[PDB]
């Protein structure tokens, strides 16, 4: 009730892990996405697990498709990658009522450039300037030198594909 | 490492930053256009200046990536759109002067008046004072005064400026490796580096000139029939073998003969198909209209409007406290925001206009998934062509019967059909020789084929021969009559209005073909036809990411503009005109004029 109802979520590039281990979740019907890749939701509540981790962040509506194994793009390659053998669930719901203000909420950020793709469950919060040209940047922006992080602009009038969505990813140890 | 990869990265940065700044400008421009206040107009200018400054800065950075070293064409296109030099390539002295001319010419047209000789205090502007006369006066001398006094007072001011305007523009085009400023303008149809879709700049001349030849018969018989009917309204002044007096054509220039319907209506005593009464009698509102419009596009397989549209669009006049701008606009703010601004009223013209503007949204929505720089019509003609065909189908009594605005007991007699078809031709085919001739003049002026001491001569030589219109008062080179039109003094291309028309009817034939339409092309309704919707969608989704030739070919199956669909639309009128002209000369003589006597 404090990882789902938190009045602010983390930026996708700096996603927050919080260990949930301590059905009614899945019978809420207020979740826009509940896609599991290990076992059916009604089952895991009666299954054997030792560690349950909740990785939570906010992304665009169009980008929720990327929170899944095998996906590619900006969010998958550069922010939060799920492994092919992922055993867990992915939950998302529309957060326009909370994470979008009339002036425009630029608080949430994401990583736009990176030299290489993130490995599964890797996190990168480095603000080191991306070098796109042969000449090195030496820590200043300019021609062929871009600050890697970029800001999400969420307005209450934005389209659904551009509205903010709160995402929670459950990871299970799945002992054997 | 490669320049293409660098350009790929630069555009990736652009597309994300541009989408935001544009959406900021879009929100501010919206607030002003819906609530005209000193606060909202100051925000609109700041947001615009930010978007503009960003655009100029990106354009300068974009040139640092030479497109001579880029192969990915959808990238080469985006870079091409950014690094447009324009007047940057001119000297800073000349650039300063060219902009001074442009802003001077604009303000002469907009803030220039002429006072009538009878009362020196009641002075009239083109809008609304002079345009009201040209669109409602039946007096030969009143019309003559307004037509002449505008071209003599305001026009002569613009003559020395337009002469300077031609020189500086041509230096700007030769520096940009074009041949003349008209060649620069024809670039908006160019396509290079695609097998079988290349379209040279000089090709646009050949096509327009050859496609116009096939309109000449229909225009002559229309022109004959109008000069006939005008001889009844203005008895003594028109000759049945001569051109038409320019000040008698319904507007200030004879661009549209739309206003001549009251005098040229074939069967005047039959009513017009106007379901305005029928809508009010069923208590329709703007909501019901846009629902039916939304319902129309869904019937062919297109999505219904997003909930943002229904929640944010201005669909009525917001009272009298706050003032909007009811000029029907269809907004593509970005970030998935789509809106129609319209002070809708329960009429038929608005019902049609709603289908027209929603078609603009449909086009805007279908390419929204394209990169930012490629969210636009395939060319300058495509967007209005799409919006117009949505009013063609919606207007037919077939469609009006489908939705209950017309009783299934309707009489579609040949007479009201021709009444409507004549009304159409006055606007649609009337402007086609006008638009052609006006651009062809500029095309020879920019190329140097018309010396400065023959501007006004060659102007009326072609107004006589091509348009069939003659000046009521002779004009030497102290005049500049083409500059008396908005699109010429305000530096805008004009051939877009010719192509937009031909494109419009190309789409409508191909869609009504896929829709298995039986009878003539002018009674067609593409509603409930998913084959037509798909055939249209495969062009809308493209935006301007592929050559306009291919985008056109996705609808009609051919890679080039064509006019025979337009003629096919008007062919029932063509025969009726041919029959009513048996007792009248068809064609004109370029020698009769009212002033020479
Ligand atoms: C069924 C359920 O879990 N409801 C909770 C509610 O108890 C809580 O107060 C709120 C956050 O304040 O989030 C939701
Ligand atoms: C053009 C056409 O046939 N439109 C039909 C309409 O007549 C009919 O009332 C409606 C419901 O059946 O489906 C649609
Ligand atoms: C150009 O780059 C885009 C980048 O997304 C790619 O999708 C496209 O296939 C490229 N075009 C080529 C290689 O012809
Ligand atoms: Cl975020
Ligand atoms: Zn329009």
């Amino acid at each position: 009730g404090e990882v789902f109802n938190a009045t602010r979520f983390a930026s996708v590039y700096a996603w927050n892990r919080k260990r949930i281990s301590n059905s009614v979740l899945y019978n809420s019907a207020s979740f826009s996405t509940f896609k599991c890749y290990g076992v059916s939701p009604t089952k895991l509540n009666d299954l054997c697990f030792t560690n349950v981790y909740a990785d939570s962040f906010v992304i665009r509506g169009d980008e929720v498709r990327q929170i899944a194994p095998g996906q590619t793009g900006k969010i998958a390659d550069y922010n939060y990658k799920l492994p092919d053998d992922f055993t867990g669930c992915v939950i998302a719901w529309n957060s326009n009522n909370l994470d979008s203000k009339v002036g425009g909420n630029y608080n949430y950020l994401y990583r736009l450039f990176r030299k290489s793709n993130l490995k599964p469950f890797e996190r990168d919060i480095s603000t080191e300037i991306y070098q796109a040209g042969s000449t090195p940047c030496n820590g200043v922006e300019g021609f062929n030198c871009y600050f890697p992080l970029q800001s999400y602009g969420f307005y209450p009038t934005n389209g659904v594909g551009y509205q903010p969505y709160r995402v929670v990813v459950l990871s299970f140890e799945l002992l054997h | 490492s490669t320049i293409e990869e660098q350009a790929k990265t630069f555009l990736d940065k652009f597309n994300h930053e541009a989408e935001d700044l544009f959406y900021q400008s879009s929100l501010a421009s919206w607030n002003y256009n819906t609530n005209i206040t000193e606060e909202n107009v100051q925000n609109m200018n700041n947001a615009g200046d930010k978007w503009s400054a960003f655009l100029k800065e990106q354009s300068t950075l974009a040139q640092m990536y030479p497109l001579q070293e880029i192969q990915n064409l959808t990238v080469k296109l985006q870079l091409q759109a950014l690094q447009q030099n324009g007047s940057s390539v001119l000297s800073e002295d000349k650039s300063k002067r060219l902009n001074t001319i442009l802003n001077t010419m604009s303000t002469i047209y907009s803030t220039g008046k002429v006072c009538n000789p009878d009362n020196p205090q009641e002075c009239l502007l083109l809008e609304p004072g002079l345009n009201e006369i040209m669109a409602n006066s039946l007096d030969y001398n009143e019309r003559l005064w307004a037509w002449e006094s505008w071209r003599s007072e305001v026009g002569k001011q613009l003559r020395p400026l337009y002469e300077e305007y031609v020189v500086l523009k041509n230096e700007m085009a030769r520096a940009n490796h074009y041949e003349d400023y008209g060649d620069y303008w024809r670039g908006d149809y160019e396509v290079n580096g695609v097998d079988g879709y290349d379209y040279s700049r000089g090709q646009l001349i050949e096509d327009v000139e050859h496609t116009f030849e096939e309109i000449k018969p229909l225009y002559e018989h229309l022109h004959a029939y109008v000069r006939a009917k005008l001889m009844n309204a203005y008895p003594s002044y028109i000759s049945p073998i001569g051109c038409l007096p320019a000040h008698l054509l319904g507007d200030m220039w004879g661009r549209f003969w739309t206003n001549l319907y009251s005098l040229t209506v074939p069967f005047g005593q039959k009513p017009n198909i106007d379901v305005t009464d029928a809508m009010v009698d069923q208590a329709w509102d703007a909501q019901r209209i846009f629902k039916e419009a939304e319902k129309f596009f869904v019937s062919v397989g297109l999505p219904n409007m997003t909930q943002g549209f229904w929640e944010n669009s201005m669909l009525t006049d917001p009272g009298n406290v706050q003032k909007a701008v009811c000029h029907p606009t269809a907004w593509d703010l970005g970030k998935g925001d789509f809106r129609i601004l319209m002070c809708t009223k329960v009429t038929m013209d608005d019902f049609l206009t709603a289908h027209h503007e929603m078609g603009h949204i449909q086009y805007d929505m279908a390419y929204a998934a394209q990169p930012f720089l490629l969210r636009n019509g395939a060319n300058e003609g495509f967007h209005e062509a799409v919006g117009e065909i949505m009013s063609l189908s919606a207007a037919t009594p077939k469609h009006l019967k489908s939705i209950g605005l017309l009783s299934p007991d309707f009489q579609e007699d040949n007479e009201t059909e021709i009444n409507f078809l004549l009304k159409q031709a006055l606007t649609i085919v009337g402007t086609l020789p006008f638009t052609y001739m006006l651009e062809k003049w500029r095309w020879m002026v920019f190329k140097g084929e018309i010396p400065k001491d023959q501007w006004m001569k060659k102007w009326w030589e072609m107004k006589r021969e091509i348009v069939g219109v003659v000046e009521p008062v002779p004009h030497d080179e102290t005049y500049c009559d083409p500059a008396s039109l908005f699109h010429v003094s305000n530096d805008y291309s004009f051939i877009r209005y010719y192509t937009r028309t031909l494109y419009q009817f190309q789409f409508q034939e191909a869609l009504c073909q896929a829709a298995k339409h039986e009878g003539p092309l002018h009674k067609c309704d593409i509603s409930n036809s998913t084959e037509a919707g798909q055939k249209l969608f495969n062009m809308l989704r493209l935006g301007k990411s592929e050559p306009w030739t291919l985008a056109l070919e996705n609808v009609v199956g051919a890679k080039n503009m064509n006019v025979r669909p337009l003629l096919n639309y008007f062919e029932p009128l063509f025969t009726w005109l041919k029959d009513q002209n048996k007792n009248s000369f068809v064609g004109w003589s370029t020698d009769w004029s009212p002033y020479a006597d």
